[PDB]
């Protein structure tokens, strides 16, 4: 029908996942991060070195 | 199994499974106050159903799992 | 309620669903849910840090396993006077 | 009654797919559609719990092909009624 | 007034719109809504009868895919129920 | 006219040399500048066939190379008036 | 709208297939359909030279491949008046 | 009444009427043109919703090409113009 | 509309099921509820061409996936005159 | 009790175990039993949509193991309006 | 003070939280708290030299790990006089 | 002069401080930034031609590295008044 | 209330780093600075159980790295009213 | 008045005084306390503002770490807040 | 006023004036200085607070060295004493 | 028009040709003169950007090797006001 144009030359933009870093340990819980176990900040050892 | 009429939601203390205990509601059985988890729905609660024993344990999601009692279910027709 | 949470994910499945949650699990009050662009939805909620903590602890558990799930959930504990130009 | 149905999909063909099976498959009333942007279209029924079921099933096994098909779907039986004045 | 919704989205307007202009040339059908639903999905939305919505579909899908990035979805409602109708601007 | 010749591309500063191409190129107005979202930007003008032709044809080889690049290029000569929601 | 856009070919099929293509690629006006005996099939078109050029090239890349095929396509520039009352 | 338009042509009449038989067992379609190209083209002319048509199309191309010298051109015409009306015998 | 739209399939869920997608995607009323015996049972709908394409369609496309499966998927546009007499 | 179930197996040492089942677990009709024939023999059921999913529920599963076995089940939320002459 | 903190990250608790942090750390005024779009969102706050220097320290510092992390860290001792009619 | 140059990057952040990189390089004025959507971002400065080049310049070599760097930066000396209606 | 958070480092960089998360997180009272010998420096503070979790997990993932960094860290929520006397 | 409280130990009052002398000279701060932690840990606490007391505690941990056993920490604080003043003797 | 000083010395003054570009345009510096040593050196004196002046002098350091001949000399001045401020223009 | 261009040489001989040449070759104005010490000379002149970037080119032209030649041209589009009392 109407001409188009292709041009491009890269198709999609490339977009990134925002997350990544990782790196790290998350920050002893309390302070996000799903899943898991440990403790509720228990008065035992682990408490903030709940780890 | 229990029929049970949600109360009042809790407050979070300091122990470490709760990271599976997620939000124990204080519920009544028509004699007096008890809490479960919440799995599907409290609101302030018309007429819901309670399940305990080891079952609750797979009734939470977990054999391991640290409970007595869990909703399981909401009737919709409820009962007087 | 000073205490502030926030639970932001890709979709608002898990959103609707933390949130849910959030007003499931204690008498905090939800503020805010803002579209971020690109798919990531917040939802703000306010209240007392105990019961803040068990409803953010509880939506996040329960969101991380559906469609997508959460991105991240933290806590605010003494929100500063900003907090108002924020919302 | 309150109970919440809800769609997320990618591109809104399968959404109104998912939402011409709310409407045709189950009784309920369709309360929301939002572009939340990143391509993610979203349907929200209010209605019965199994008659919400019902349509949900319908519309996730209707629309979960066409194009990108459906993202995330879930069920909420008794949402809060805080919730709702932000929906 | 054919109630049939043809309708399908893809990547920016130029394959949009020569997907409309090739439904309403193919068909004689009446195109009700352009929509941006964000991150270059946009949509085109016709009404038409099944016949001629299956036509006007299947022109914009073969004038869709050489334009652009091209087109994603190309599904089609036969019987839009009323409640959709809402959805649709009412 | 009733020619209409339209273009994207990814990244607004290649959109609006493309449309500044557009209007010395040919005798031609210009009607829409629309941000798809994502990043896609288009860009609508309004003139005779041969005009539009000729300025779509040098502002698409012009605008290859500028900044990310073009998207599509292809033009209608003679568009039907059930367009006018495109206005 | 004086430019003469012209098509032939073998037969009604890629006959009236240019037809439509020229009326529905660019906005220009058919003004004749004839037969020219032994198969050869005469359609005549009307409008702007560029809008025209642009639909003669929409129809000779559209209608080439079915049926027996274009025959003769070719446009005139600058039409005289004299060849009018004879068509 | 249905502007779907479906046409076929063939080298002598015998498989045109062939796939007017096609048109007319098939689905609702009227033939609306039985017409001599010219050294021995004939083609058909039918009208009619646009599935109908498609239908109608597909069994003339089914049971046209294996009669005599058989079919040399179809087609189908989705949402003709309202200007080629006066080419359709006006 | 006088066309017929006719699935066969082993058992009555599919049955069933295929007729209300029959219903659903369009305007067709069912006439034919037969039970053939051995296993067959078979669905028969009146409509026009395009509802009934559309709406046999939707029936396979629910069907498919019961029982053993759907055994023939079946439409004429318009049957003869003479067949109704022995529907 | 618009939403309909129905059970369909192989014999109806199953089938009727299914449909006591669903007497047997809430609130809902029997309609009708239908011998396919060839075998297959059907139980129709109605209620509402969260009682009719559980007795279903219960009667498959049930019957699953007893004798030959269940075949399909499946459930509808709306039917259509066909549905009195579908009994 | 005429100092310009930014940070830009993917998602709102890592804006909330590095918010928080400029704040605590030293006397800043919170200003900018723009959605991009696409994920992006980005966090402006004003102060002195040595206090957006430290601020935007533990800003960074404490929003490192959240989501897929901060994604620009960047501050300005003293933007233009031409700056701010664009702010 | 008349000349507007144009800064593209992949967030806001990279694009103002490009943007003070304009207006502290040379005597040029921004008219505009404008967020494009999906992280795309521009601005837009206005002055002299020979300062355009030099401001272009100077902020294109500095935000290699800011942010997650460049997108697009070129500049026209004389735009159309038909481009100041998307300025 | 009376809950008693507390924090144990080597050197007291971090003693102070924990006091400032303290008192910036959250909202407590600072009962105590103890130096015990050996490198061991302590800091005790009271408030509300929620606001003081906050502020003791805010303490550990702030100092936990300056300097020698925390040595033990763990909260006490309803201590006995003959503790305090000692403290 | 400046509130940041920049503050570093060390062992034994050799560099720690050494460092207390090259943040007054580097830097024109006012030191306000000296504190003796235990087992060698011996700690200087001085005011200033954020910049002044940045390059304080650089000058300090470049003119430290080569004197005695050594400098152990040497983070700062930019804005303090009005409750760990008592901390500070208040 | 900010005490915080810095000075950067070069060969020939294009460098010299460049270090104090950098200056005037990086921070809440003010030139207090341009002064020629003698035989090609010029040097400039800016005044501020500590961490404007440390940004100021990094931004020299970064677009000085390159220019003509370039830099030949450049540093920071924490906390100058009162002493050096009559050597400082008094 | 402020930008400052400036050129420093050994001796004052192709210092005054470069300043005839920027004079003589762009518009702009002269500001002053320097003598450095140690026979280093340089020349400062004001005016628009492309004006004085041509000046400078042309001055440094004329300088290359006459005499001791030239040591640095340079060119400042956008001077600030602490740098007056420097000039």
């Amino acid at each position: 029908r109407n001409p188009s144009r292709a041009g491009f030359m890269g198709a999609m933009p490339p977009v990134d996942n925002k997350r990544n870093d990782e790196t790290e340990k998350p920050d002893f819980l309390i302070t996000g991060s799903s899943g898991n176990t440990r403790d509720g900040q228990l008065v035992t050892f682990s408490g903030g070195a709940r780890g | 199994m229990l029929i049970c009429k949600v109360l009042k939601p809790l407050v979070s203390t300091n122990r470490i499974p709760g990271f599976e205990h997620k939000h124990l509601q204080v519920v009544l059985d028509g004699s007096s106050n008890k809490v479960a988890v919440d799995a599907v729905g409290c609101k302030p609660g018309d007429w819901v159903i309670c399940v305990g024993s080891s079952a609750a344990r797979e009734a939470a999601g977990s054999k391991s799992y640290p409970s007595d009692l869990t909703i399981v279910g909401i009737i919709d027709h409820w009962d007087p | 309620g000073i205490a502030l949470g926030m639970i932001e994910t890709r979709g608002l499945v898990p959103a609707i669903e933390a949130a849910d949650a959030m007003t499931k699990a204690a008498e905090v009050r939800l503020i805010g849910r803002e579209f971020v662009g690109g798919g990531y939805v917040t939802v703000l909620v306010r209240g007392e840090t105990g019961a803040v903590n068990a409803a953010v602890r509880a939506g996040a558990d329960a969101c991380e396993r559906v469609g997508d799930g959460l991105v991240a959930a933290h806590i605010i504990a003494r929100p500063h006077r900003e907090v108002e130009p924020a919302l």
